[PDB]
């Protein structure tokens, strides 16, 4: 009669997590792809940049 | 026979070059000063590599005995051969002393030697090698022979009958006699320390560990003696009793020279390959 | 190189001094002996302030010009797998046990025994993917309790397949053989066994001898003669 | 007994309700929608900077806000601050306890945090009139070893511990203001949202819980793994996160829709993942392994766009700057590399 | 933090003394030290500099080969030794504290200083204005110019602004002509481009009266600037 409190708390927790809003997976995937596309221009790792604006270029010494 | 001797020269040169280059490349590319042992091994390999370059020049002395290179080339090759010889011997002695200090006196002496004294010891070894090889040997110069072809040989100074004996006994003392005592004492004391450590605390495998170390000591000392002994005895015997120059004498002298050069290519096959480098390579 | 200003040269000097301080501090830390101490609990781990002394608990002491650092990790009460790799480079793991209380079959679980668990722990520790090439030194117990407990109760027969009985030498040798025949390497790892006595000095000389033997073996394996 | 059994039955009924409410929305999969896009080229990066000076294993590192300074923690009891443009050393902070497992760097640049295996989180002050670095205060109260810490603000910090609990702290006073409980196993990592209003944490029970900083109440729980979770990080959008486990698998999760998205696995690799990090544009996902090598994955096609091999020991930590210019890698061979 | 100088007094041309300086309240052995000449009713002048750990010592060509600067770390004292003293050695000697790393602020604490009266290519030192009659409640703009561009390819301009008030030592105002020093009011601001520089004070009050100086740290022969005295 000691774990009843923990069981009731867990049941109350699992009874609350179901009262939330959801969306469709396709819409989320499309939004994620849209973000990746729209921020793809200025990613230095995706697009190699010339040595003029690179501060990490290896020098002679 | 003579062509066979030249072919033996070439094959031992190729073997020494390939092995020493492989060891140096592996150490530099992978280890990068992991331990002072690798530092000493690199020091030994650098000296052994430079041996193999000199011998092809010695081939011209062996076959087609006439020397068209001149005086500068012969003096340079003699100087580099002597410097490399003495630095290799001194590196072997220093390695033996380092092992003895590491094992027998670990609590006290190993503390001081470990950090950076190795570079100073290397500089001192090279310096003493130069100081011992240059002032006495650079007297060499081309000497006319009864064959009629210029040959590379140490020039005889005045009162050479005693000077040559003094030179040979001095180089026998410094080159052969001193290193043997150091190596034997250090390795025997290492054996005694291992046995005492085994007996002091109950160890089941104490019998197994002792067996390998003695075998390695025997292999090292035996190969060193077998490579370096015939030359000095040949010299002292030829000086003691006069003997006429014969084709057999020249062939056996060549054999003695190649046998003495053999120690070089033997060194990295033994020291580096049989150590904890086996898993690394 | 020469293109630096006056500020960057002083910055480089500062960095060089930091490097030299780091190197000289790290040189001294390489000549310390690290010991990892494990035990079943009340098996004698707390007996340190008397035997060798005049979160993770750490104690420092010296003996015959040698620095020691003992780490007590028995109070962590956490999953061992997630942090056991932090002691990959230690020297001479110490496994303190107390098996003189064998016939007293208790587990605090009503089903098991101290001896069996202790061997489970010993086998678990000794055969990790780490801790290979790491020697183990064993401390057994104070023998007087075993003396006075085997005479009155011939309960040693509770161990299956045992022939002798009520002989301290035979039982102690049998237990030592039982532990020393548990390691699965038997070729690259060594085990040292000792019996603790009331004397204060006798419990430190053994540790000093064991650690110096381990150091000598490591030097032999490192210098290529092995 | 009977009450316990009926409570368990009610819990299983709620679990079934969650299971069959999640499954109604899983209409399509990401790969079949993303197949229209053109794959990224084979990314090849070179080593530009090699940082040396540590004498033991490297366990953690963190990038500064200016993306030029970084702090790294190692097991030799030292804490070094680097200048990544010239390889110079700015600071070296000795520690009271040698064993550390994590480190953090304040967003303003005034404080550095460290801790691990001693159940104490320490705070260091870098800008003093005295001319040295001194510890400001030590945080105590946890029971298990510390596994991660992140500076929420200049006066707040959130930590995760091996006692299965995460706690928020008030640096000025030194008392826990909020405690988060519910993980069955050990908590190993956490990551803060860009708005500092939510955070996640991965635990040894193969589950990750989305917490809430303000009210201190758990919101969502994600499953799908089969072993320990060792790394976690947010997508730059703030609506997704990727987890790395010890089953040689990386997975991507979505917050708005409670469903699995992607799996990053290959039959050629069967080793565990140590660190996970994202990129500035969110296109390529980086993950370090214990097979001595790193790997660069395309976040949209689950394909190896390249490799990153420069270490001879296990890779333990990863980091990407705020401007996306470079990436840093730390390993157990006591060497730090900067790749571009 | 405190910095007290010792060894002053009155000297003769055939005389020699050993100045002293004691530092308390901070880590002395991790800082660079300077000496700055300041003649009565004249401007400032750099003299000498010793690095941290005694790794580097620089002098001025005007007193090269004539002064010796040493460091005493465990006892936290600094010394300057003089051999021969000309008539032009009368000044108001100061000890300056500076530390160099990425993002630091050198010349932050100027010390109290002491007095010593003696009985009777390089960058140019130039400023346009010499005095300005000002009334509180408005803005003041001060200009300083050099003969060479102070800008490096990395992007740092080494121009230092600081103020001296009567009866007390000078204190740092702006370092690297972009940043305000710690504890300095936000009323002050600095800017420039290449060779042209300016210093603007948004609001003026009775505590902002004194003499202003400009210094460059481009090369080790440190040259100060003229004074722009503001009178209430
Ligand atoms: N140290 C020393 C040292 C100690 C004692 C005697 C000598 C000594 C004296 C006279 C020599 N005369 C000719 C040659 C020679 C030259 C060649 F091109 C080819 C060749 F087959 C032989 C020698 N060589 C070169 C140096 C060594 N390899 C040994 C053989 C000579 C060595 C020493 O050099």
């Amino acid at each position: 009669t000691a774990s009843i409190a923990q069981a009731r708390k867990l049941v109350e927790q699992l009874k609350m997590e179901a009262n939330i809003d959801r969306i469709k997976v396709s819409k989320a995937a499309a939004d994620l792809m849209a973000y990746c596309e729209a921020h793809a221009k200025e990613d230095p790792l995706l697009t190699p940049v010339p040595a003029s604006e690179n501060p990490f270029r290896e020098k002679k010494f | 026979s003579n062509a066979v001797l030249t072919f033996i020269y070439f094959v031992v040169c190729i073997i020494g070059l390939c092995g020493n280059t492989l060891v140096i490349y592996v150490i530099l590319r992978y280890a990068k000063m992991k331990t002072i042992t690798n530092i000493y091994i690199l020091n030994l390999a650098i000296a052994d590599e430079l041996f193999m370059l000199g011998l092809p020049f010695l081939a011209m002395q062996v076959a087609l005995v006439h020397w068209p290179f001149g005086k500068a080339i012969c003096r340079v090759v003699m100087t580099v051969d002597g410097i490399n010889q003495f630095t290799s011997i001194f590196c072997l002695t220093v390695m033996s002393i380092d092992r003895y200090l590491a094992v027998v006196h670990p609590i006290k002496s190993a503390k001081w030697r470990r950090p950076r004294t190795a570079k100073m010891i290397t500089m001192a070894v090279w310096g003493v090698s130069l100081l011992v090889i240059l002032p006495i040997m650079i007297y060499a110069g081309l000497r006319s022979n009864q064959w009629g072809r210029s040959s590379c040989t140490i020039n005889w100074p005045g009162e050479s009958g005693a000077w040559y004996t003094g030179f040979i006994i001095y180089t026998f003392i410094l080159g052969f006699l001193v290193p043997l005592t150091i190596i034997c004492l250090c390795y025997l004391f290492i054996i005694i320390k291992v046995k005492s450590s085994g007996i002091r605390v109950g160890s089941s495998k104490r019998k197994k560990s002792e067996k390998k170390v003695t075998r390695m000591v025997s292999i090292v000392v035996a190969v060193f003696i077998f490579c370096w002994l015939p030359f000095y005895i040949f010299n002292v015997s030829s000086v003691s009793m006069a003997i006429s120059p014969t084709p057999a004498l020249k062939g056996m002298f060549d054999f003695v020279v190649v046998l003495t050069y053999a120690n070089s290519c033997a060194n990295p096959i033994l020291y580096a390959f049989l150590s904890d480098n086996f898993k690394k390579s | 190189g020469c293109t630096l200003s006056a500020e960057d040269k002083a910055a480089v000097e500062r960095s060089k001094m930091i490097d030299r301080n780091l190197r000289e501090d790290g040189e001294k830390a390489a000549r310390e002996v690290k010991l990892l101490l494990l035990g079943a609990g009340e098996s004698g781990k707390n007996t340190i302030v008397k035997q060798m002394k005049i979160g993770i608990v750490e104690t420092h002491f010296t003996f015959k010009d040698l620095h020691f650092k003992m780490f007590d990790v028995g109070a962590q009460r956490s999953e061992r797998k997630k942090w056991i790799h932090c002691f990959e480079g230690v020297t001479a793991i110490i496994f303190c046990v107390a098996l003189s209380d064998y016939d007293l079959v208790l587990a605090e679980d009503e089903e098991m025994n101290r001896m069996h668990a202790s061997m489970k722990l010993f086998d678990s520790i000794c055969n990790n993917k780490w801790f290979t090439d790491t020697s183990i030194i064993l401390f057994l117990n104070k023998k007087d309790l075993f003396e006075e407990k085997i005479k009155k109760s011939p309960l040693t027969i509770c161990y299956p397949e045992y022939a002798g009985s009520n002989t301290y030498e035979e039982a102690a040798a049998y237990i030592q053989c039982q532990f020393e025949d548990l390691n699965k390497r038997k070729d690259t790892k060594e085990i040292y066994t000792h019996f603790t006595c009331s004397t204060d000095t006798k419990n430190v000389q053994f540790v000093f001898d064991a650690v110096t033997d381990v150091i000598i073996k490591n030097n032999l394996k490192d210098c290529g003669l092995f | 007994g009977s009450e316990l059994d009926q409570l368990r039955q009610e819990a299983e009924q709620l679990k079934n309700q969650i299971r069959d409410a999640r499954k109604a929305c899983a209409d399509a999969t990401l790969s079949q929608i993303t197949n229209n896009i053109d794959p990224v080229g084979r990314i090849q990066m070179r080593t530009r900077r090699t940082l040396r000076g540590h004498l033991a294993k490297i366990y953690a590192m963190h990038w500064g806000t200016d993306s030029r300074l970084l702090v790294s923690a190692s097991q030799d009891g030292k804490l070094i601050i680097w200048d990544s443009y010239t390889t110079n050393k700015v600071h070296a902070i000795p520690l009271r306890s040698s064993w550390v497992m994590t480190c953090a760097y304040a967003p303003s640049g005034n404080y550095v945090a460290c801790g691990g295996l001693d159940n104490i989180c320490s705070i260091y002050n870098l800008k003093t009139r005295e001319g040295n670095v001194r510890v400001s205060r030590e945080l105590a109260g946890h029971t298990g070893y510390l596994s991660c810490c992140r500076f929420l603000d200049d006066n707040q910090i959130v930590t995760s511990s091996g006692d299965t609990t995460c706690a928020l702290w008030d640096i000025e006073t030194g008392q826990q203001t909020t405690t988060f409980t519910g993980h069955t196993g050990d908590v190993m990592s956490l990551s803060l949202a860009p708005d500092t209003r939510l955070f996640v944490s991965g635990a040894c029970d193969a589950s990750a819980k989305l917490w809430d900083v303000r009210e201190g109440m758990c919101r969502q729980t994600f499953t799908g793994h089969e072993s320990d979770i060792n790394a976690i990080c947010f997508f730059p959008n703030g609506n997704a996160f990727a987890t790395g486990s010890d089953d040689a698998t990386c997975r991507l999760f979505d917050l708005r829709a409670d469903q699995e998205l992607m799996t990053y696995s290959h039959d050629n690799i069967i080793c565990g993942i140590t660190s996970v990090s994202f990129s500035k544009s969110g296109r390529l996902l980086l993950a370090g392994y214990d097979d001595f090598n790193c790997n660069v994955w395309d976040a949209l096609k689950a394909d190896r766009a390249g490799v990153l091999a420069g270490h001879d020991n296990r890779v333990s930590c990863l980091g990407v700057t705020d401007d996306g210019m470079a990436v840093a890698t730390g390993s157990w061979d006591s060497f730090l590399k900067i790749w571009n | 933090v405190q910095l007290v100088e010792s060894g002053g007094g009155l000297v003769q041309p055939g005389g020699s003394r050993k100045l002293s300086c004691s530092a308390s309240g901070f880590a002395f052995s991790s800082f660079g030290m300077h000496w700055v000449r300041q003649a009565p009713e004249k401007g400032l002048e750099w003299v000498a500099y010793i690095s941290s750990g005694s790794g580097t010592i620089y002098y001025a060509d005007t007193v090269k080969g004539r002064f010796t600067i040493s460091r005493d770390d465990p006892k936290n004292t600094l010394f300057l030794q003089m051999t021969s003293l000309r008539s032009e050695d009368t000044a108001m000697y100061y000890c300056v504290r500076s530390i160099y790393y990425y993002g630091s602020s050198p010349f932050d604490f100027w010390g109290q200083g002491t007095t010593l009266t003696v009985s009777s290519s390089d960058i140019v030192m130039t400023q346009a204005t010499s005095s300005v009659p000002v009334t509180p409640g408005e803005s003041v703009s001060i200009s300083c110019r050099s003969s060479k561009s102070l800008l490096h390819s990395n992007g740092n301009t080494y121009l230092y602004w600081f103020l001296q008030r009567p009866g007390q030592s000078p204190q740092l105002l702006i370092y690297r002509m972009s940043n305000l020093a710690s504890g300095v009011p936000d009323r002050f601001s600095g800017s420039g481009s290449g060779t042209a520089f300016t210093l603007t004070i948004s609001r003026l009050e009775a505590e902002d009266v004194g003499v202003y100086y400009c210094m460059q740290h481009l090369e080790y022969p440190l040259t100060f600037g003229a004074g722009t005295k503001l009178e209430l």
